[PDB]
């Protein structure tokens, strides 16, 4: 069967719940027409890719077959192809309404070579009344500054905490699935940002397990267990968060890496204790981090890391 | 012939019957298999967990004794850009078998190497070459794949080797060849294993080396840590003793003949001096927090160099210094 | 049972070396008119097919058509020992592990025969060859091979385009772009050197040079090359034997 | 404009068989009196310099000098499609970024035509021929080839000496030592095979086999080699062509240079 | 010392073409009767044995017999100087450390000479040639070369067989097996592509096909080979000069023994 994200992967502006300014700009575009070249940059899985097909879409209407060039990284984008194909296209005859225009998608733009983008420069200035350019990039500084000049904009940023539950809360209305609060929670939590991570991680643990609860998804998706490094930290004797840092984390194949992240995003969204210990508790795994970026990365590290929160917590 | 070939390469499992440790995973693919919907599967895990073997063994399951010819394998130590990618994998994705009919399979083992720009091919050639051909991706480290190749395949993570699974394949081992093994050296090798059965097999073959005899007596723990390497637990407890009890003076040339007598490392004695330390029950935690701090930071100095002398006494001074609040 | 005799081991010596180095594994049978082959290289571009009739044999007998698949480089490797002038016998029974190459000079002097072990090809053979293509057209074989070794340095594709009465044959790249215009026309002088062309429908097809490399070895099992292009199937090349012809279909690239 | 056509393309692909290898950039310009092209291997020990005039020409027409350079092995590679007996047609305007081959057969047959990108090379043509040389020889090329190919397998330095009605080619290396030694004949039963020598300095310079192994290519061009000798410049190897020569200068080595 | 004026270069150069390849060093020695020389590859299953009598040359003088080893292939480096109709003499004086080749033109104009170093080698001619063999045959030598170009491809060893008016070689390997089956035949019509055989005694003996290809260069020297077996010890396969013989005597193959 089809994946959610390509499944319930958005086919109108509307459906995208990502940076509300940018999708409310591309669909007024899309309104009134006179599409302008663009450049979008952001971070994967943040519906860059889905936001040009949907503008396409919606304005192109029943020609998005015959008047958008869709040109990926996987297909060869070289300084030959931006000479004849992209040229053959911008100077193709077509019969549009008087409000639409040619689209040139380009998905992938930070892998063009340098001479093809240098030689798109005045294949996009002689044909900018019949044919527009749109490259899809996650990092603007990979396009040349001329090509930036000849286009507007778009810098998407991450997707805040309420969209992506949002989101995740319409799919699950949509699959009539079994799930709790604290399983969400989690979900969005290993996701970062992520929405097509957080859609698979979200359909993943529904095929593997059914209900999406918080110890399914620290099980199918296990990579730190956040909710075993918060009990870790939240340990009163030192005995016992040792234990349970050599049985749960050490001894089930959780990398120092993963722990001391997952333990630093743990302190810093903790409201049990007050500003100042959790202060100290950042600094501590802060430096303990330090050490294993390093590659002294061991048991002995965190153990002394523990050893220090709790001299910070022993007053 | 096989007699030729490491322990490692010898005793390599050639049917999923021999894949130990792993039976969630293992049940979940014969299933996937015999039922005919096998989707694309992503082995993630440690070194030496048995994921090639897996899919090797898998392979050999669902094409026979030709395997070589009906399966695409690529790796790391093969070539694989964009242009590999656009040229080898979407041909062969594309095209059918030339030795039967079937689906093929195309086994990307270490594709944690991969590029960026290959990766972002592939998660389309993954997407429409789907009803003839499956992927098989292999990885240590689940952050160099990309999350859009990362969601396209279903995820099996392969766990650490328990002792149940370890100890069988220990025992076929020593049916295979002619050697005894006893109950105490078994566990302590089990316990410098880590879940790997590579250096099981690795220090097995090496201390039937050791054995110096037709193969007529058994391996013990001696033979073990003299072999394995490292400071032995003899030396450990023996230099730990002497810190803990000894003087001063006595202790820095107990500690100085043992890592002088067989070249030991002072960060092997730390590792092996906080190992053995863990199990020992102590009074208020502050002894524990003193001496967590100074091994770490000692350990951490011996990280960038200096002065092993300085160093040793350090160890020695900071352990003394933090059993002196157990009183 | 497979029993072929070749007036002269020539002829067969320059048919396998049609399909030598595009393929590797090829598929004879043989049959009560005669012996078919299909090779088909691993990429599924190109279809190597070979038909020799009856006719083309000083001795043939067939009462038992027999399948036999078998490494082109290994029965190449044995395709050196004809003498050209020697006689060439093709040998195996109904149930074959082997095929058996006889080689002898006409006196009873000096027999060669080899062994040659046989692979198992799942037996598929291939029938894409249309009834109309939309342009037609023969030319001397040579010249064909001069104009695939003319543009094929520029280029890894070689365009042919078909319009009344034009065939061109284009190749563009890095150190720049050639072009090679033929056009239709009949030499009494000797016939041999025409060039026919039918057009119901101009073509214009792009291939990959490697190929048309591959191709152009026929031009030693015949004088003139027949090309039959579509925009809807493979392109059909081929060079007619004396009872027979090897034919290369390759596919235009998308 | 450039517009020269050969009679046949052959002469073309052996002037240029003469560049090839030895360098990599030519560069050429068309003018009134006819073609030249110049072009200096990396280490600058040897320049190949040609001249090919009007009359060398089936149809020459030039109202404006151009000049362009290019990239020798893209050159030759394309210089494989003259059948030989093709003819030939060079083809630029005033201001090209390429320049176009275009081989035809005598009838409206089979036509062949290349767009050859160019390179921008800053024009600097060099004049170092000298008006006189210390010594002048001349000898059936074939034969200079053979000397050549003798000695250059004993060493990878080839000395030529002159003195008073005497040429001597020698070569001295690991496995031992080699000499030709050649007198001045006139062969009235064939004078393209007398060997003339006119000296007014004994000579002995030292040139690096590698280069005089580029050099003998001239043989297909001419009959015979001039050679021009002296211990001021680089000494000069011409072929003569009907209207015009191909010329390789070739710096003495010091002690170690070509 | 040492003075052998060959009358044809190339003669000389077609027997050094013979032990080229095989054999790395080789010991010379020319006296009153004529030049002999011998050379064993490092494996020892091969020797290679020349003889090359008085009136093979133009022009031979001897007074004292002059025996000087060789490197192979510095001999070969400087033995295509021979223009093949170039006169060859070989120099040497009575305690040489070099060996002087020196090649001239009819005419006095060109003279290529050679100074090659020898090696010292401990004199120890092999004197392994029996009476009599098991089996004598002779065949036109370009046939005896096809039969072990056919074999070599299937195997790394050919089996020549003998019985009463057969002749068999066979290889059998990885593709298959093949077989090249002779029989004894006088064709007046031209003697020279005869194929005689003398048998006393079967013989059956397995020879490492490396070794046969190395061995049919002899091809080059004579139009016929003479092919002596036995059991008891190394073949003979010759080829004869006028005034002279090349001869190669290969060990049987023990089961694995070249
Ligand atoms: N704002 C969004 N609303 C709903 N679904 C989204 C949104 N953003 C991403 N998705 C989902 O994520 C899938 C992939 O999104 P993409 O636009 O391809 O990611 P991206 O932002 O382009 O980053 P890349 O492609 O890795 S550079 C879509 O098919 C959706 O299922
Ligand atoms: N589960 C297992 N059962 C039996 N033998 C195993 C198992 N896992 C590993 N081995 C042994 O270890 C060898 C290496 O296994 P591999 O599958 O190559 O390791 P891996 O899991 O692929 O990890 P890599 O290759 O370092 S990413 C095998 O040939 C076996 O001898
Ligand atoms: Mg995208
Ligand atoms: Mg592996």
């Amino acid at each position: 069967q089809l994946p959610w994200v390509e499944k319930y992967r958005p086919q109108v502006l509307s459906d995208i719940v990502g940076n509300k300014e940018t999708i409310d700009r591309l669909q007024q575009i899309a309104k009134d027409g006179n599409m302008p070249h663009m450049i979008i940059s952001g971070m994967p899985g943040i519906g860059k890719t889905t936001s040009v097909h949907c503008l396409a879409h919606e304005l192109l209407g029943r020609s998005y077959a015959d008047g958008v060039l869709e040109l990926n990284a996987s297909d060869d984008r070289g300084i030959d192809v931006v000479r004849n194909q992209i040229k053959h296209f911008a100077q193709k005859k077509l019969h549009l309404p008087p409000g639409k225009h040619k689209i040139v998608i380009l998905d992938e733009a930070d892998s063009m070579t340098a001479g093809a983008q240098q030689a798109l420069r005045r294949t996009m200035e002689l044909y900018s009344n019949s044919t527009r350019f749109a490259f899809a990039c996650n990092q603007s500084n990979k396009i040349i500054e001329p090509l930036q000049s000849r286009c507007a904009i778009l810098r998407y940023s991450k997707l805040s905490d309420e969209d992506v539950l949002k989101r995740l809360l319409q799919i699950i209305k949509l699959e009539d699935v079994k799930y709790t609060n604290d399983g969400l929670e989690a979900i969005i939590f290993t996701a970062e940002g992520d929405m097509r991570q957080a859609i698979n991680n979200l359909q993943s643990t529904v095929a593997g397990h059914g209900l999406v609860n918080a110890d399914n998804v620290f099980k199918i998706v296990d990579s730190p267990h956040p909710l075993i490094v918060k009990k870790m930290l939240l340990a009163s004797n030192l005995e016992d968060s040792i234990q349970i840092l050599r049985t749960d984390l050490w001894k089930k194949g959780y990398s120092s890496i993963d722990i001391v992240t997952t333990s630093f995003r743990v302190t810093k969204n903790l409201a049990q204790v007050k500003e100042s210990v959790r202060l100290e508790m950042i600094k501590e795994i802060g430096l303990t981090h330090m050490r294993i970026l390093e590659g002294v990365g061991t048991y002995l590290q965190l153990a002394s890391m523990l050893a220090k929160i709790h001299k910070l917590n022993n007053k | 012939s096989k007699e030729n070939l490491p322990w490692v390469e010898k005793y390599r499992p050639e049917t999923l019957d021999e894949v130990y440790g792993q039976n969630e995973v293992i049940t979940t693919v014969r299933k996937f298999v015999d039922e005919g919907k096998l989707p694309h599967l992503l082995f993630y895990g440690p070194p030496g967990t048995g994921k090639t073997s897996t899919i090797v063994a898998l392979a050999r399951e669902i094409y026979g004794k030709n395997y070589s010819n009906m399966v695409l394998e690529l790796n790391a130590s093969d070539d694989r850009g964009i242009d590999v990618v656009r040229n080898q994998i979407k041909d062969f994705a594309s095209t059918r078998q030339i030795f039967s009919k079937g689906f093929k399979l195309i086994i990307l083992d270490e594709a944690d190497a991969m590029t960026n720009a290959a990766q972002n091919a592939l998660r389309r050639v993954i997407e429409r070459y789907t009803k003839n051909t499956r992927f098989c991706v292999l990885a240590n480290y689940a952050h160099k794949l990309t999350p859009a190749l990362l969601s396209r395949c279903t995820r099996f993570r392969f766990q650490p080797l328990p002792q149940e699974a370890i100890e069988r394949r220990i025992a076929n081992v020593l049916v295979h060849e002619k050697l005894k093994l006893s109950p105490n050296a078994e566990k302590a090798l089990i316990e410098l294993s880590n879940g790997d059965m590579r250096r099981v097999l690795n220090v097995l073959q090496s201390c039937k080396a050791t054995l110096d005899n037709p193969d007529e007596d058994e391996i013990s723990d001696d033979v073990i840590y003299e072999c394995c390497g490292a400071p032995r637990p003899s030396d450990l407890k023996a230099v730990l003793k002497s810190i803990l009890e000894d003087d001063w003076g006595t202790a820095h040339y107990t500690l100085n003949k043992v890592r002088s007598a067989k070249g030991l490392a002072l960060i092997d004695l730390i590792e092996g001096i906080v190992k053995i330390l863990e199990d020992y029950e102590l009074q208020n935690e502050e002894t524990r927090v003193h001496l967590l701090t100074k091994l770490a930071d000692i350990e951490y100095s011996i990280s960038k160099g200096g002065n092993d002398q300085i160093q040793g006494s350090a160890v020695i001074g900071a352990i003394k210094a933090s059993f002196e609040n157990e009183t | 049972m497979l029993e072929a005799k070749f007036e002269e081991a020539s002829l067969f010596k320059r048919i396998i070396d049609g399909f030598k180095d595009c393929v590797q594994l090829v598929n004879f049978q043989c049959k009560e008119d005669g012996i078919i082959a299909q090779a088909v290289d691993d990429s599924r571009v190109l279809l190597v097919s070979l038909e020799i009739g009856v006719e083309a044999f000083q001795e043939y007998r067939c009462d038992h058509p027999v399948t036999l698949g078998m490494d082109l480089t290994s029965l190449s490797k044995i395709l050196r020992c004809g003498n050209n002038t020697d006689t060439l016998t093709l040998i195996a029974d109904n149930t074959p592990d082997s095929i058996i190459l006889l080689f002898e000079d006409t006196k009873k002097d000096r027999i060669a025969e080899y062994s040659l072990k046989l692979m198992d090809i799942d037996a598929d053979f291939l029938k894409i060859e249309e009834l109309q293509y939309d342009s037609t057209l023969s030319l001397p074989s040579s010249e064909f091979s001069k104009i695939v070794r003319d543009l094929s340095q520029l280029s890894d594709s070689i365009n042919i385009m078909i319009t009344k009465e034009t065939i061109k044959f284009v190749a563009d790249g890095d150190i720049g772009s050639g072009s090679v215009i033929i056009k239709p026309f009949v030499d009494m002088e000797h016939p041999e050197t025409s060039i026919k062309l039918e057009m119901d429908q101009p073509v214009d097809l792009t291939f990959g040079a490697k190929y048309l490399l591959d191709i152009i070895k026929g031009s030693s099992l015949s004088d003139r090359v027949g090309i039959r292009l579509s925009s809807e199937a493979p392109a059909l090349f081929q060079f007619d034997l004396k009872s027979g012809f090897l034919q290369f279909f390759l596919a235009p690239k998308f």
